[PDB]
């Protein structure tokens, strides 16, 4: 008996930390775009 | 002068919001790719597990059958 | 022996390509909202 | 005239940002639904696999037991 | 025979409903920031 | 007066867009955490399933072997 091999089944990981960091950076930098007449 | 200030601040804010929208689009695309890959992986695992437990069921059935033949 | 059936276990897929395309379309169209005094 | 231009451009930008926020909300909702469905699917698979390997362990134990009875 | 125990393998769930609700709330409230000269 | 109105509306809109960007960042972070946890979970399940079907294959091989010795 030779059972099927499943060792190849793999699940990727996501690395969107750059984009989350950029979103928070822009949410912080938008205070430099406020208008002070 | 105040109009030029409003225009400059608005252009800066629109540039930053464009950067934020591009970052959100990239993040959503990466999350879509990864979630879809893991979905295909779980589906492949489910399929091949179905096949593998089918084989195990067949071999255990043959074992129990000849087994029964023994005694 | 009758092992449990798992063939029904299924994982959905996500199709947010419309929304990503709309986000990029808006990020491109926001240049038409810039102010040119 | 310049004030009307600033106001029109700002209203256009706010409309486009509203569209972008609605698109981001829809995308996050769809991703949440799919990730939660795949989580429930993996949990159901883990549970039923636990049950199935339990059954396999029991039947292999019975096999090994009577087996041992044979010789 | 003692097969490996997998009962601990668990998959978390995500609850970003607060954030989706906030996004829709802001997309609705941005009509209160439109300029009416 | 109209300049103060434009400035106030723009500051309000930038505040709301900052709130929206913080919400999107939080949502993307939570989705990343959950997708990565489910990825690690599927990988752990695949590994331990590989080991478990390896054990099952070995024990079925031993069974079939002595089995064959029987008749």
């Amino acid at each position: 008996v030779d059972l099927g091999d499943i060792s190849g089944i793999n699940a990727s990981v996501v690395n969107i930390q750059k984009e989350i960091d950029r979103l928070n950076e822009v949410a912080k930098n938008l205070n430099e775009s406020l208008i002070d007449l | 002068e105040n109009q030029k200030l409003i225009a400059n601040q608005f252009n800066s804010a629109i540039g930053k919001i464009q950067d934020s929208l591009s970052s959100t689009s990239s993040a959503l695309g990466k999350l879509q790719d990864v979630v879809n890959q893991n979905a295909q992986a779980l589906n492949t695992l489910v399929k091949q597990l179905s096949s593998n437990f089918g084989a195990i069921s067949s071999v255990l059935n043959d074992i129990l059958s000849r087994l029964d033949k023994v005694e």
